[PDB]
């Protein structure tokens, strides 16, 4: 879940 | 510590129908506000599972926030972060004049009238990312911290920037709960128009838009 | 001229299912409310179709923050102005557990937490009448210039009775978002409670319901 | 409109 958003805060 | 240098240097760091083309505008900035959240102090240190959560919670405030304030200069309509004027009667005529008005006149005017700066703008939007309130969060304790840091901040910033205006800091404050009440019903027409499926709703809009 | 020792004493002045329970108590508090207004300085100089419009827009709210900080000593529930508490247990068991959670969390803890007093309440529940951005008020920059006039008070009060709380008056603004969201999610529930005809609604709560 | 409420306001 919240798939994009963990791969963008990822950094 | 929570410098207002380095708000304002986020916010320096992320400056570049009638529905469709602000649906695609929300879609963009969301990209841009993780980058954004990124620069403020401490946000990336917090555990990933809480900056997921501050951000759910809070992204429809904080890009509201944003375009408001990036619309100041402009008569009766909003300046989208693709370039686009959007005008108040454009709204109307779309079906959204109602909110669109409430952004306008609570919000638009209102920074337009009192000044706000970038520093100002940047500092509210933290206090909305520092979210304490926010469900899930593993130490809202920590959170809770954050935010005091950023509004002790903001009000040795404006007393130093603006000693003739004691009300100020109170002033910015207070537009918090119109932000909460537009952002909520920013939120439910979204809803809506993912349900009607008449408007196309990019890929991370419409992940926002999905169960927690 | 707004005098914090005059709201402090509309505060005293009005001190006196289970859905079914608590509504009775919103519609018994509704005519109370008028008579706490009617208190607040210079809120009855205000024109009559103005008075009403502030009070439409803000009832929701002050009634919230009045049983919250009622409920300040009463563990994992509120106290209703009937004299009936009401455990969270209660209120979940009745199918609104989720916002009745929200209120103990966000509003009556923190109250709690912080000792937030009558005169401090007072001067919130003040600030939440005097909405500039009430829609429709014959002079919204009279009202704004009100709500000024309160938070000035407050803020001097604070300073002043807890000169070693410098984020009390920060601490205590930044509760208005939360009271504006539970209040909104409250007004949604007694719309559904009326659409669905379950919930006995008194006279007075039913008119604050109606349109416009 | 507001029946009870423009009453009550009346003082
Ligand atoms: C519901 C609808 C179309 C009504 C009118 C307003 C302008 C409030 C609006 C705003 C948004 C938006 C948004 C719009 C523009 C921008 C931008 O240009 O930066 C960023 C975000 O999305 C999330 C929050 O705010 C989405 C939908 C709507
Ligand atoms: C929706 C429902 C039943 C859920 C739970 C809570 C306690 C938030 C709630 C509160 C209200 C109330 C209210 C309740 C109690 C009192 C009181 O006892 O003073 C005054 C007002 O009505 C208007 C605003 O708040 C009405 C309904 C609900």
């Amino acid at each position: 879940k919240h798939k994009i958003l963990h791969r963008l805060l990822q950094d | 510590d929570m410098p207002v240098e380095r708000i304002l240097e986020a916010e320096l760091a992320v400056e570049p129908d009638p529905v469709t083309n602000i649906c695609q505008a929300a879609d963009k900035q969301l990209f841009t506000l993780v980058e954004w959240a990124k620069r403020i102090p401490h946000f990336s240190e917090l555990p990933l599972d809480d900056q997921v959560i501050l951000l759910r919670a809070g992204w429809n405030e904080l890009l509201i926030a944003s375009f408001s304030h990036r619309s100041i200069a402009v008569k009766d309509g909003i300046l989208l972060a693709t370039g686009l004027h959007v005008h108040r009667n454009s709204a109307h005529s779309a079906g959204v004049g109602a909110i669109f008005d409430r952004v306008l006149t609570e919000l638009v005017s209102k920074m337009r009238d009192m000044q706000m700066d970038k520093t100002e703008l940047g500092c509210l939007r933290a206090i909305v990312l520092f979210n304490p309130d926010s469900k899930g969060l593993s130490n809202p304790a920590e959170v809770e911290a954050l935010r005091e840091k950023v509004y002790a901040s903001l009000e040795a910033y404006c007393k130093h920037k603006y000693p003739e205006q004691p009300g100020r800091f109170a002033k910015l404050l207070l537009r918090l709960p119109a932000l909460r009440s537009i952002g909520l019903k920013c939120l439910e027409h979204l809803f809506f128009f993912k349900l009607i499926g008449d408007t196309p709703i990019d890929t991370f809009l419409m992940e926002m838009l999905e169960a927690p």
